């Protein structure tokens, strides 16, 4: 029955992690003890796409829960919904990775490693016919980016026919000062690159920006950055998680999402966008729905959609409201945008609804686009990663690991390709 | 309460507000979670005017 | 007026007929393609060689895979010697 | 002993056939547990007082035919004839034909085969599928190449779910329809074609459904496909055998493709006389199919009508409509049309959009104007083709590259033969 697995790697992975379960958790009316107490059947129908069946009647979230640093498996248990998650899903280790790559992907996460593919072959096996899998980690620390990735590699040896999905922060020194972000994130989108079969970008530059300008949040703290990580990733999914006819499974939204296999990497967007506590006092209308969830102040990913073309479009409507009235308003802006669409994929904007809404919101929409615009990203972490590299700054960190410097070079060299592969489709003509 | 506006000020670079606060009687020596002061924050930033 | 009615079949629930109103003009049979038994063996053979082309597909990724393991092994020696 | 074999494959096929076999049971008085309280023709699609369909359910997936073995005609088919397996095509019409479609091919031969021994006379087979779907479109192929080895001499009809945006699943739709056309071309003696879109634009402007949904559509196509399985169910007199549809339709093997259009198609009013309906067969916005048959030329045009339908008023209504009307048919052909009456009343679903009509016609005709639906298909496949778009994911299964040049060639080899038959002299 389509199960997803899914893991959480490190600091960043394991808090967004957790926000998604307790998120989706209340969407599926299951309360941290892993009972149903809800209205409708539309929660329970595919409920099985994230969640096992105890005895009891019980549901427990098929999440694996993974870090070097060991305390992290106290703020997990500690959580609201810490008591729901499968006590031996539960992998760490002693010594943390020192936001360093190399000793996530090559020492201290190559020792923890088997523990975690044990733990994940086990909820593998129990499916009746596993999707794939879904990995929540950031780039610019050490675990969820270089085990994170390195679980990525192991997984896709013995599940290459399954769908590998991740939900990945990209770092900014907006919010994280450590110096050496930049070189975990290129080492991490090299890997990605290649074993990865979509990718959605959560970049801390847009979610800094959008809670310091738009929602007015003088200094944003994570929890304000995990709100709307965690509004996203419940759009996202919303598809893979109700009944549905479009993008229902990781491989048909991939074949939908995906028509260059390097050219994966996601910009996810939402509407309305709120901050915690913001009350609603009245239902957005679908043009305002519309007009919002297609706006650069609304994208998850610090780009300029007017900068690129959208290659591929999944828009989600969330709620009760006239299917007609979105079908009009999504030819409007295809029509009234024609100039950021490529002309040579027909018909590449595909629209969802689900009559279900998120928690607070009787209308919502989640837009999820595949546009050459995420290059303005990749050039941003390569900007940063050239002023060090040429320097030769902090390699001893990474190269003290076994690590190789020609590593460096590839990672650097392949993410550049990628972003001259975006500008080739930008640029293409339909002849 | 002044500790913490000046610290992000420094950050975010914001000279005016610096000069404001120091008006005002912002504590200098202030703070963050992690024991840097505004100074701390003006030198990794690399606000050369917030820093004189 | 030129209409000519060629009754053809009357049954429990139904009739049927045929309403000629004019003949062809080209006095013939034309050529345009005019057009033969596939085999069972013949379409085996087109499966399994597609099924091969996947599974080399497969056996190509694990061998990249496979060698991105060697490389991990290599710098856990490479950081044994430093210390 | 003429019974026919109808197979549906994939969800389309599937929820099309659920429409279908619902309207066939209130056309023939079987309530849903296969009992008629109350001609014995309706024994070809019907084997202690039981009425089974003579049908296969496929699908890569289960949740859809699930609902069938759920639903109020879970009792209806034997269980053995609803079949499924645990993982879909991914709209991928590589993995319906290559990857998953081997794991169950000879099962589903194996159920065909089970049906195929409960008949003393089978005539053929009926398949209904979209060409979307990566089962509709793989396992479809797939399917009909085996048929024709196993079932050498029977007919195969289809029913086909022509994609349409609005309704539109996947981006690749237009390889998946070229792909499954090319081959299944020689493997199917009479193709109907559905447009979703034409079907769409009918239950918006003549049932005023403002946003039609897959129960809207597919009560509408089981309207249209009844109306040709009328004459093989009750004992009529045109079209009583599959092999009569090749007869009366399809005059060259490659161009099997008839438009049907369907009149009337009411809101659920003063009865539409024959004359009203007649002339209605002839405005393009009744089609089953978009495209415009005033431009191309005929070379096969039936009427099929259905309820109180007196022969004195079609052949006067035929008659103003040559003198009315610009009708024009190939160099080749006879000026004419092949009329029938079916006295079994049109009948609707209770409940329904559609209305109760003392009378209805479905024409059938061959028209070159059919080609307007494949240019605008083969169009879409270029846009994409070119740049080799989403290709990889078919490649990756094992499906090569010039397999789409293949099918492409062959598409334009079509169009080329519609435009061939047409020229003059
Ligand atoms: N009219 C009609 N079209 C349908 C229906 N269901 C799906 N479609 C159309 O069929 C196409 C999608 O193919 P499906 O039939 O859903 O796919 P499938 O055969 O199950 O194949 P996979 O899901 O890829 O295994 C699109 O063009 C849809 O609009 C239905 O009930 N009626
Ligand atoms: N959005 C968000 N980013 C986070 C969070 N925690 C850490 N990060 C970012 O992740 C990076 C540091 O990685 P982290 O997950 O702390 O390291 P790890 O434990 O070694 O994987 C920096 O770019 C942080 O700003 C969080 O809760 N939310
Ligand atoms: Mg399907």
């Amino acid at each position: 029955m389509r199960e997803i697995v899914h893991i959480q790697a490190g600091q960043c992975g394991n808090q967004i992690g957790a926000k998604f379960w307790e998120v989706i958790s209340d969407e599926h009316g299951i309360d941290p003890t892993g009972s149903y107490h809800g209205d409708s059947d539309l929660q329970l129908e595919r409920i099985n796409v994230y969640y096992n069946e105890a005895t009891g009647n019980k549901y427990v979230p098929r999440a694996i829960l993974v870090d070097l640093e060991p305390g992290t498996m106290d703020s997990v248990r500690s959580g609201p919904f810490g008591q729901i998650f499968r006590p031996d899903n539960f992998v760490f280790g002693q010594s943390g990775a020192g936001n360093n790559w190399a000793k996530g992907h090559y020492t201290e996460g190559a020792e923890l490693v088997d523990s975690v593919l044990d733990v994940v072959r086990k909820e593998s096996e129990s499916c009746d016919c596993l999707q794939g899998f879904q990995l929540t980690h950031s780039l610019g620390g050490g675990t969820g980016s270089g085990m994170g990735t390195l679980l990525i590699s192991k997984i896709r040896e013995e599940y290459p026919d399954r769908i590998m999905n991740t939900f990945s922060v990209m770092p900014s020194p907006k919010v994280s000062d450590t110096v050496v972000e930049p070189y975990n994130a290129t080492l991490s989108v090299h890997q990605l690159v290649e074993n990865t079969d979509e990718t959605y970008c959560i970049d801390n530059e847009a979610l800094y920006d959008i809670c310091f300008r738009t929602l007015k949040l003088t200094t944003p703290t994570y929890g304000d950055l995990n709100h709307l990580v965690s509004a996203t990733m419940s759009g996202v999914t919303t598809c893979l998680r109700f009944p549905g006819q479009l993008n229902a499974d990781l491989r048909k939204l991939a074949v939908n999402m995906v028509p260059f296999p390097r050219l994966h990497f996601f910009m996810p967007g939402f509407a309305p966008l709120t901050s915690r506590g913001s009350q609603q006092y009245r239902a957005l209308t679908v043009p305002e729905l519309t007009q919002q969830m297609f706006d650069s102040k609304n994208m998850m990913a610090a780009c300029d959609p007017r900068h690129g073309r959208y290659l591929t479009v999944a828009a989600i409507f969330r709620g009760r409201m006239s299917m007609k009235e979105v079908d009009e308003q999504m030819l409007n802006v295809q029509n009234k945008n024609s100039s950021y669409f490529v002309e040579w994929i027909p018909n590449n904007v595909k629209t969802a609804v689900c009559d279900i809404p998120p928690r607070g919101l009787k209308m919502s929409a989640t837009f999820i686009g595949n546009s050459t615009a995420i290059q303005e990203l990749f050039k941003r972490i390569s900007e940063q990663f050239t002023a060090m590299f040429r320097r030769k700054a902090f390699l001893h960190w990474y190269t003290g690991e076994g690590m190789d410097e020609m590593e460096f070079t590839e990672a650097e060299s392949n993410m550049n390709d990628l972003v001259s592969e975006y500008q080739q489709y930008q640029d293409a003509t339909a002849d | 309460d002044l500790g913490k506006k000046l610290l992000e000020a420094a950050r975010a670079g914001q000279d005016d507000e610096v000069r404001i606060l120091m008006a005002n009687g912002a504590d200098v020596n202030a703070e963050d979670d992690s024991g840097k002061t505004p100074l701390h924050l003006a030198a990794i930033k690399g606000h050369l005017e917030i820093v004189e | 007026a030129d209409m000519e009615v060629i009754e053809l079949n009357k049954a429990t629930s139904g009739q049927s007929w045929e309403v000629i109103l004019k003949p062809p003009s080209f006095d013939g049979v034309p050529e345009f393609n005019a057009s033969r038994d596939p085999s069972l063996e013949e379409i085996q053979k087109k499966l399994e060689a597609a099924e091969e082309r996947r599974k080399a597909h497969f056996a190509a990724m694990l061998e990249r895979l496979q060698e991105k393991d060697k490389h991990a092994e290599e710098v856990r020696k490479n950081k044994e010697l430093k210390e | 002993m003429r019974e026919c074999i109808s197979i549906h494959v994939g969800q389309a096929g599937v929820q099309i056939g659920n429409a279908c076999w619902e309207l066939y049971c209130l056309e023939h008085g079987i309530q849903p547990d296969g009992q008629m309280p109350s001609d014995d023709s309706f024994n070809t699609f019907f084997s202690a007082g039981k009425h089974v369909p003579r049908a296969v359910f496929v699908d890569l997936e289960p949740t859809v035919i699930d609902e069938v073995r759920t639903g109020t005609y879970r009792q209806l088919f034997h269980p053995e004839q609803l079949i499924t397996g645990k993982e879909d095509a991914a709209n991928n019409y590589a993995r319906g034909h290559y990857t998953i479609g081997k794991e169950i091919i000879d099962l589903v031969l194996d159920r065909i085969r089970k049906l195929a021994d409960q008949c003393t006379g089978l005539q053929g087979f009926l398949v209904f599928h979209s060409f979307g779907g990566g089962t509709g479109s793989g396992f479809t192929s797939l399917l009909m190449e085996r048929l024709s080895v196993d079932y050498g001499k029977k007919s195969k009809l289809e029913f086909s779910i022509y994609p349409a945006p609005q309704v539109s699943t996947a981006v690749v739709e237009p390889y998946n329809s070229i792909l499954t056309t090319h081959t299944t071309l020689e493997h199917s003696d009479c193709a109907f074609m559905v447009d979703n879109e034409a079907i769409y634009d009918i239950c918006r402007r003549n049932l005023d459904i403002e946003r039609p949904t897959y129960t809207n559509l597919n009560r509408l196509i089981s309207q249209i496909v009844s109306s040709i399985t009328a004459s093989l169910r009750f004992d009529g007199a045109l079209n009583v055998d599959l092999t009569e549809f090749q007869t009366n339709l399809v005059p060259y093997p490659r161009i099997h493709f008839p438009l049907a259009t369907y009149a009337p198609v009411i809101s659920a009013h003063e009865q539409l006389s024959v004359a009203e309906i007649t002339n209605a067969c002839f405005e393009p916005a009744n089609q089953m199919v978009k495209c415009d048959p005033r431009h191309g030329k005929y070379m096969a045009c039936c009427l099929l009508y259905r309820g109180d339908v007196v022969p004195k008023d079609v052949n006067a209504a035929i008659a103003t409509i040559k003198t009315k009307r610009s009708i024009q048919f190939v160099d080749w052909c006879p000026t004419g049309f092949k009329v029938g009456i079916n006295y079994q009343p049109p009948t609707v679903v209770p409940g329904g959009d559609l209305a109760k009509v003392q009378r209805a016609v479905c024409m059938l005709s061959n028209t070159t104007a059919i080609a307007e639906a494949w240019a605008r298909l083969d169009h879409k496949f270029d846009l994409m083709y070119a740049k080799r778009a989403f290709v990889h994911w078919y490649v990756g299964e094992g499906m090569e590259e010039g397999e789409f040049s293949e099918a492409r060639e062959d598409m334009a080899a079509l169009e080329k033969d519609y435009e061939e038959v047409g020229v003059d002299s």
